[PDB]
């Protein structure tokens, strides 16, 4: 339309969205069968008759991980943290790069998908060596991820163009967020790209006989942890700068919001070892270190809890809610785009508290590699991130397509979001409890059905969440297609503005705000923190390589 | 005072706190 | 009102920010405490100890499981564990209770978990590395070992057994 000629950013964004959600629909298909599995119920015969390219629980488990946690999240990131900043600034992203990044993302996705769908790379989204995937999996993933470097560049571009026409002004909020976001992602990503280039690719191409598993794990978890914050922070952009609007109030502080993001940039990367607590050949004094720095990266979220909660409370008081619970009822629960994130915000309480446990070094030996881990991280990514992405459908989609959302259509959304939340809560009880009963993660337990008798009770939750999350998922498919393929348009929807929130009016710290705008600087320090936190260990690892043959055991 | 916010962070504190002491206990039981 | 709310929000925000700092520190002290007791034996020795996965079943202390157990102390036994697809050697492992046990585990193939059910021993086993952890079984009987890292199609039916003698 005429709308896409002024705002081509709309189109590209739309694509990044649609693709991601597709990936999520497909990635998620596998979920319910994995929920039944963890409730000791084997529904995979059914799934194989419906999806015959599928040879094992583990191929499914790979598909699930790669598509939901890697692909969808990343496409969502890209849509949010490009378009949002650019809309606030009201300048156009380089439409050349913006398309290059879509095509990379898609091209790579499709390449990786080939060996995945053909059972040539059943290695899971950690792809630990010496289990050896097809080259196409590694090139394809590599090209998928790198696309993000093109996004990094796009936003920094916008930013500097804005800083030019506007010298002596502070960075705008959403745009300041996107900038530290992407910079962080840059340091974060070297871990994986390093492991990919120096190891995964030569090895998967046959240029070298084996890879050293410990270096690979170290390099992977370099990227491995912050990618999690890379998943989360698009949602926090929205929670912080949009949700207050649609809740009926404002953002209580712009400076706290910058602080949170800044803290992320500096503390998201030096913490990888908290995934390697049971690894050999990595000194304990380094683990205590990354434990302590992990506890630090909790802080911005602890901050975030209050900030957002006070913002919601204030919106609640604004709409007449009085009391201690009153303000809660006052909030717009008929509005799915309000509900989806606030629900994920609830799940994040137990989720983060799960995270705090895992971070505590020795305590990690209670839960590591057991069903507790997935019980934790579903509350995080597969609820708070996902629920946010979902409720965005009901504001971001009309903004991008002019396609309106019916009243009918809005009531279906509430269903989905709640059911999804409720299901992820039920699953969360079943998994955590099972991991405490010492049930392993990543396992087709349903095929050794007499192996974990001590966990009958939590297993019933797993089955229930299984069916509950199947109902929600079908609804979400049905619904997402009602809008996507809707027959009526309204160009004035596309033209209307994003419901960006006002900031509450009270004086603040020009001085901190000003401090935090020195982005070149903070970028360095985050980087130093990474030289310092990963330097010595990596240097000694490279000192004493010990590569080992690969194995395909499936 | 933002007594709603404070309620939230109350629930938040309690939750962390039950989790962390919980698992710590367990660590020592399995110790 | 709006210029007030901000003051009160930010005023209590600041309480909370420092209360949470506090709690997070107490943990750091509580975690440091564990690093100082025996419960900390289960933390892997951080030293690099590299073997060769292709020959480890032919030479060295993994090559004859019936001798994988060794008194290295007055009240101490080193136990040589091979974890592999799909099982553990020896089977079972035999140690006495009250004796300090120094598990030195490795793999000939892919990575494996070594999670000793009912206890804190939860360690990753990487081929080409030897993982050293230390435990003292305080109750006699039969502990099962679960593989908690994906190793391939037989991941879920890979278990070992430990027997603690009275
Ligand atoms: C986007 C997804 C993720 C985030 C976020 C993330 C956060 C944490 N993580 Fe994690 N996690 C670990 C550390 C943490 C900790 C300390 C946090 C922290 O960031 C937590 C901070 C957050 C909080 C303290 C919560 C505050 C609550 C908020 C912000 C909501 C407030 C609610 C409101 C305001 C609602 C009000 C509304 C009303 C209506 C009243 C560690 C260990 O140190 C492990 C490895 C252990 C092992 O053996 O596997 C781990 C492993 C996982 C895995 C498994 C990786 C694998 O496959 O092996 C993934 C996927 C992951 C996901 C995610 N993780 N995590
Ligand atoms: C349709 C709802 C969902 C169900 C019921 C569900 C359930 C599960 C279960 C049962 C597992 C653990 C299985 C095992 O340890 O063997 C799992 C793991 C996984 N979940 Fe999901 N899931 C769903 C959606 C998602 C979404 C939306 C995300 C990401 C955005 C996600 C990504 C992950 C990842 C990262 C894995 C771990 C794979 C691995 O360790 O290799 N989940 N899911
Ligand atoms: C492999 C080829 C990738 C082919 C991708 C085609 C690029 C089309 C695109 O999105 O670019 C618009 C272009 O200017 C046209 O009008
Ligand atoms: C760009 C498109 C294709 C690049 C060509 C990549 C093809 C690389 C061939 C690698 C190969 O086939 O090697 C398999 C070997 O078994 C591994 O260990
Ligand atoms: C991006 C894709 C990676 C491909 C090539 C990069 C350079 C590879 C250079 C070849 C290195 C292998 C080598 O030099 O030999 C190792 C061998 O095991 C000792 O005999
Ligand atoms: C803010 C960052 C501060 C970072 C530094 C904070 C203090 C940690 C230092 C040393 C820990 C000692 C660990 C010793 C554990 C070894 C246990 C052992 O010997 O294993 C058997
Ligand atoms: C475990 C299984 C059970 C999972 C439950 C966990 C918590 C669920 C929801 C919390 C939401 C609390 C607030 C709900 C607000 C709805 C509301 O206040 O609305 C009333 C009315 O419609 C006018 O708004
Ligand atoms: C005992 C427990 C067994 C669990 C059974 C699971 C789900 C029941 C269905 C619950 C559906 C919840 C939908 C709520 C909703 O749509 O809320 C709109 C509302 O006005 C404010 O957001
Ligand atoms: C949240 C909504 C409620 C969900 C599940 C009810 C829990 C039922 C738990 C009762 C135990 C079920 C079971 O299988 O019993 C264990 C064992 O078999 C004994 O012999
Ligand atoms: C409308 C809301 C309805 C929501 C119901 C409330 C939740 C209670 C039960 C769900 C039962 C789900 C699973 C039923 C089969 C349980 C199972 O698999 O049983 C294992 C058994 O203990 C080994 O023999
Ligand atoms: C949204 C979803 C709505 C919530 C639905 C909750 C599940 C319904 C339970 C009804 C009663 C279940 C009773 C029959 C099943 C248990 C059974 O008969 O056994 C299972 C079998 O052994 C294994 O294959
Ligand atoms: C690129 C990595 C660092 C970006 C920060 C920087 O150098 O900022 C200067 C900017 O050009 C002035 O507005
Ligand atoms: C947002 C909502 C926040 C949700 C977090 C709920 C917090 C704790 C749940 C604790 C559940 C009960 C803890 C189990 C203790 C117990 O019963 O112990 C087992 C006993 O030792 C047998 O061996
Ligand atoms: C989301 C849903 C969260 C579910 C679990 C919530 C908290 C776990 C807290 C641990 C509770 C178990 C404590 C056991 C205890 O008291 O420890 C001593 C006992 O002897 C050991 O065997
Ligand atoms: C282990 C002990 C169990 C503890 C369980 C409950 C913990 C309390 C939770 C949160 C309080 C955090 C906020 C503290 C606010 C203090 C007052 C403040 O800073 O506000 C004064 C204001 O400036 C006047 O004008
Ligand atoms: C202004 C007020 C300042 C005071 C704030 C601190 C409040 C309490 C916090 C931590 C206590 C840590 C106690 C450390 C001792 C741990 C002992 C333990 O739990 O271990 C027993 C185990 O059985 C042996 O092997
Ligand atoms: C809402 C969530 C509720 C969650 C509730 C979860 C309950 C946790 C139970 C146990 C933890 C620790 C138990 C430690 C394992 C004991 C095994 C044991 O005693 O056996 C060993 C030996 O073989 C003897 O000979
Ligand atoms: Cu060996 Cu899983
Ligand atoms: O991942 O935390």
């Amino acid at each position: 339309s005429r709308v896409y000629e002024a705002y081509p950013e709309k189109k590209a964004t739309l694509y990044f969205l649609v693709l991601g959600f597709l990936a999520l629909i497909v990635g998620s298909l596998f979920g319910p069968f994995q929920a039944l599995n963890y409730g000791n119920v084997d529904a995979y015969p059914l799934l194989k008759r419906l999806l015959p390219f599928v040879q094992s629980y583990y191929q499914g488990l790979t598909l699930h991980g790669v598509l939901n946690a890697i692909v969808f999240t990343q496409l969502f990131a890209q849509a949010i943290m490009v378009y949002l900043p650019a809309r606030e600034l009201n300048m156009r992203p380089n439409m050349g790069l913006m398309w290059l990044s879509w095509w990379m993302a898609f091209i790579g996705l499709v390449v990786f998908a080939l060996p995945l769908l053909a059972n040539e790379a059943t290695v899971l989204y950690t792809f630990y060596p010496p289990l050896k995937g097809h080259w196409a999996f590694y090139l394809g993933a590599s090209v998928f991820v790198l696309s993000t470097w093109v996004s990094i560049y796009i936003v920094l571009d916008l930013w500097r163009r804005w800083k030019a026409a506007n010298p002596g002004k502070v960075t705008p909020l959403v745009t300041y967020m996107a900038v530290v976001f992407w910079l962080m992602w840059f340091l974060a990503s070297l871990g994986l790209v390093l492991e990919a280039v120096l190891f995964l690719l030569p090895w998967s191409f046959g240029l070298v006989e084996g890879v050293d598993p410990l270096v690979a794990r170290t390099l992977f978890w370099w990227t491995g942890h912050p990618i999690n914050y890379f998943w989360l922070l698009p949602a926090y952009a929205i929670i912080y700068t949009i949700l207050p609007k649609q809740a009926g109030g404002k953002l209580v502080s712009d400076p706290m919001a910058r602080l949170a993001f800044l803290l992320f940039l500096l503390l998201s990367t030096p913490v990888g070892f908290h995934h390697q607590f049971a690894d050999p050949g990595i000194d304990p004094t380094w683990k205590m270190i990354h434990s302590v720095l992990t506890l630090f990266v909790a802080v911005p979220s602890l901050m975030t809890a209050f900030t957002v909660a006070a913002s919601l409370e204030f919106a609640g008081r604004l709409r007449g809610g009085r009391g201690l619970f009153g303000w809660i009822r006052a909030l717009p629960w008929d509005n799915p785009a309000f509900v989806a994130p606030v629900l994920g915000l609830l799940g994040f309480i137990p989720g983060g508290a799960g995270g705090i446990v895992n971070a505590s070094f020795t305590l990690d030996y209670v839960v590591h590699n057991t069903a507790w881990v997935p019980g934790h991280f579903h509350l995080q990514v597969a609820s708070l991130v996902t629920l946010t992405a979902m409720g965005s459908l009901y504001w971001l989609l009309p903004n991008l397509t002019g396609k309106p959302i019916s009243d009918a259509q809005r009531r279906l959304g509430l269903a989905v979001v709640w059911l999804w939340f409720l299901g992820m809560m039920i699953m969360a009880v079943g998994l955590h409890w099972a991991g405490l009963l010492n049930v392993p993660r990543r396992a087709y337990i349903a095929q050794v059905p007499d192996a974990y008798p001590h966990a009958a009770v939590p297993m019933v939750f797993n089955v229930l969440a299984g069916i509950v999350l199947l109902v929600a998922l079908l609804l979400f498919i049905y619904g997402l297609f009602s809008v996507l393929l809707s027959r009526e348009r309204k160009p004035e929807l596309a033209e209307a503005p994003l419901p960006f929130a006002e900031v509450i009016s009270g004086p603040e710290d020009r001085r901190l705000v000003l401090a935090m705008d020195r982005i070149g600087f903070w970028f360095a320090v985050a980087a130093i923190l990474v030289v310092l936190a990963y330097g010595p260990t990596l240097v000694q690892l490279f000192g004493h390589l010990n590569p080992v043959p690969g194995w395909r055991l499936w | 005072k933002p007594k709603g916010a404070l309620a939230v962070i109350l629930v938040l504190t309690l939750t962390i706190l039950v989790f962390w002491l919980g698992v710590y206990a367990v660590f020592f039981a399995r110790g | 009102d709006e210029h007030k709310a901000h003051k009160a929000i930010l005023a209590y925000e600041k309480g909370w920010l420092a209360f949470s700092l506090a709690m997070l520190f107490v943990f750091i002290a509580l975690i440091a405490y564990t690093l100082a007791t025996h419960t900390a034996g289960v933390i892997p020795a951080g030293k690099l100890e590299r073997v060769d996965p292709t020959t480890v079943r032919q030479e060295g202390p993994w090559a004859d499981p019936a001798q994988a157990v060794v008194q290295t102390g007055p009240n101490q036994y080193t136990v040589y564990v091979l974890a592999f697809a799909f099982g553990y050697q020896p089977n079972p492992i035999e140690v006495p209770q009250g004796a300090e046990i120094v598990f030195k585990i490795t793999s000939p193939d892919v990575i494996h978990g070594f999670h000793v059910e009912g206890t804190n021993i939860n360690v990753e086993v990487l081929p080409g590395e030897v993982s050293t952890v230390r435990y003292t079984f305080k109750r006699p009987g039969e502990y099962r070992i679960i593989c908690n890292q994906y190793c391939g199609l037989g991941h879920q039916n890979m278990f070992g057994t430990i027997v603690v003698k009275e």
